């Protein structure tokens, strides 16, 4: 039925997409040829979701590779799986971003954009039933940034009843990886806060605080992040590719999830994590999965939601549950915390329940939560953009590439007015 | 017959050129 058109953009979204890809291939029982050799038919049962099939018993996922600098892509071609992508979506240019959202937005991205529309189109006529595209990125490289925003614009006139969902790595409140992350921060949410219609919030200092406190991992490595991201991202969509008791696709996830339609940003959660000595100490129910999920330690965005309400919760489980139980949960949560959820919305909590577990697991839980508390994100961002602006710092790297000061002042202005909006339904 | 050749140096008013303060309003 329902289809999926993978973008993958920027070195953190090539990484990422490499380790989500990875897990795909594992859940679907295929191996790095591409020939399936699982053991189960549900496996096949849903494998056009993700995957075109060329004659021959081999599998192809239906991925796009963007980046502007050639060397990512290349050492996605030499690891595992390099093969399993057909060499025809690996759509790179020469000249690279240097963290210039100007830049990958309006030259670079402008000149690689129609290359990379020509193959999107491509993919999507071979789609039976096109649902979503799906948009693995970072804000702060200039490639993934500014080719995400002009990507975004531009599928969004194409396709204008599709669903734009993208998994976005937001900044982190402490220790910055980039000098001028808030400019291409501010001017990819200018974009992103129009065209998209849900993006995930994920911080890397979440990754690692909860890779630290929960999994006690000593030498964590943007491959271990990146599986935490991966398993999410594969337990936002479990739904559409495996049977269950109460199942859950994009549109509906989508309608639950943003009340107003420029409230759309969220922040993703998993349960469970233990570390490997642990594991032999901790029975695993349906309540465990629900004390992890409703904690502030285990939100993978730098943001304690306790700071403000929720407007809407997503909760979907994975592996054989009693119904009863996981709705006698959602109820003691609601009820326990009503304080923290809007007077204005009641029963604030749609779930769903998918039958088949993560592998080596017994049972597991995604979280989705739409919380009022990511103003403080935001406003954050838009402290350090408006010292930072004062001064004209590092403004004319943006400025010489075609940017005046009327875009700044109106990203300025609209991600205030974002602001102020989370303000007023709190 | 002769004067050392001294002469009277001076960088008397020298402005900046970094526009730091122009969006300081
Ligand atoms: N989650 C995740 N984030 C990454 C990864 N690699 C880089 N990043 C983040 O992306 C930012 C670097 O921007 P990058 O995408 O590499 O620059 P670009 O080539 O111009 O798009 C940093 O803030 C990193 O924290 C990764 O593998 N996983």
């Amino acid at each position: 039925m329902r289809e999926i058109v993978h973008i993958q953009a920027g070195q953190c979204g090539n990484q990422i997409g490499a380790k989500f890809w990875e897990v795909i291939s594992d859940e679907h029982g295929i191996d790095p040829t591409g020939s399936y050799h699982g053991d189960s038919d549900l496996q096949l049962e849903r494998i056009n979701v993700y995957y075109n099939e060329a004659a021959g018993n081999k599998y192809v996922p239906r991925a796009i590779l963007v980046d502007l600098e050639p060397g990512t892509m290349d050492s996605v071609r030499s690891g595992p799986f390099g093969q399993i992508f057909r060499p025809d979506n690996f759509v790179f240019g020469q000249s690279g971003a240097g963290n210039n959202w100007a830049k990958g937005h309006y030259t670079e991205g402008a000149e690689l954009v129609d290359s990379v529309l020509d193959v999107v189109r491509k993919e999507s006529e071979s789609c039976d039933c096109l649902q979503g595209f799906q948009l693995t990125h970072s804000l702060g490289g200039g490639t993934g940034s500014g080719m995400g925003t002009l990507l975004i614009s531009k599928i969004r006139e194409e396709y204008p009843d599709r669903i734009m969902n993208t998994f976005s790595v937001v900044p982190s409140p402490k220790v910055s990886d980039t000098v001028v992350e808030p400019y291409n921060a501010t001017l990819s949410v200018h974009q992103l806060v129009e065209n998209t219609d849900e993006t995930y919030c994920i911080d890397n200092e979440a990754l690692y605080d909860i890779c630290f406190r929960t999994l006690k991992l000593t030498t964590p490595t943007y491959g271990d992040l990146n599986h935490l991201v991966s398993a999410t991202m594969s337990g936002v969509t479990t739904c559409l590719r495996f049977p269950g008791q109460l199942n859950a696709d994009l549109r509906k996830l989508a309608v639950n999830m943003v009340p107003f339609p420029r409230l759309h940003f969220f922040m993703p959660g998993f349960a469970p994590l233990t570390s490997r000595g642990s594991q032999q100490y901790r029975a695993l129910t349906v309540p465990e999965l629900t004390q992890q999920m409703f904690d502030a330690k285990n939100m993978m965005a730098a943001c304690d939601p306790r700071h403000g309400r929720y407007l809407t919760v997503a909760a979907v489980f994975r592996g054989r549950m009693s119904m009863k139980e996981v709705d006698e949960q959602m109820l003691n949560v609601q009820n326990k915390n009503s304080s923290y959820f809007v007077e204005w919305i009641p029963n604030n909590v749609k779930t769903a329940v998918c039958d088949i577990p993560p592998r080596g697991l017994k049972m597991s839980a995604t979280f989705i939560g739409n919380s009022t508390a990511i103003q403080e994100l935001f406003k954050r961002i838009s402290e350090q953009f408006t010292a930072m602006f004062r001064r004209k710092a590092f403004l004319h790297w943006y400025t010489g590439e075609g940017m005046d000061e009327m875009e700044f002042t109106e990203a300025e202005s609209n991600m205030n007015d974002l602001v102020s909006e989370y303000q007023q339904y709190q | 017959k002769v004067q050392i050749i001294n002469k009277k140096l001076d960088l008397s008013n020298v402005q900046s050129k970094c526009g730091s303060k122009d969006n300081i309003k």
